[PDB]
């Protein structure tokens, strides 16, 4: 049972690290998207003009 | 060889001014896109760090 607990603990810690990496991916993509949205807003303003 | 008075001076001056204005507009557009690139680079650098 101690061996099983050790396996579970190590697996869960590594899974937490993987989840942190996923959050990083989402942050980067969302930053790029924000820049794209700013560009689109400026394009719409120019079109209205 | 000697010449004569220009037939249509104001039209030529207008054409020169128009060319200058087109160059200025293109330069301003390039500078705006460069500033947007700077902002995107800063955001991506922060996220990757």
């Amino acid at each position: 049972i101690a061996n099983r607990f050790t396996s579970n603990i190590k697996g869960l810690t590594q899974a937490a690290r993987n989840a942190n990496d996923g959050i990083s991916v989402a942050q980067t993509t969302e930053g790029a998207l924000s820049e794209i949205n700013n560009n689109l807003q400026r394009i719409r303003e120019l079109t209205v003009q | 060889s000697a010449g004569s008075a220009t037939t249509n001076p104001l039209a030529a001056l207008d054409d020169a001014i128009s060319s200058i204005d087109k160059f200025r507009s293109s330069l301003g557009a390039i500078q705006n896109r460069l500033d947007s690139a700077v902002t995107n680079l800063n955001n991506t650098t922060t996220n990757l760090s």
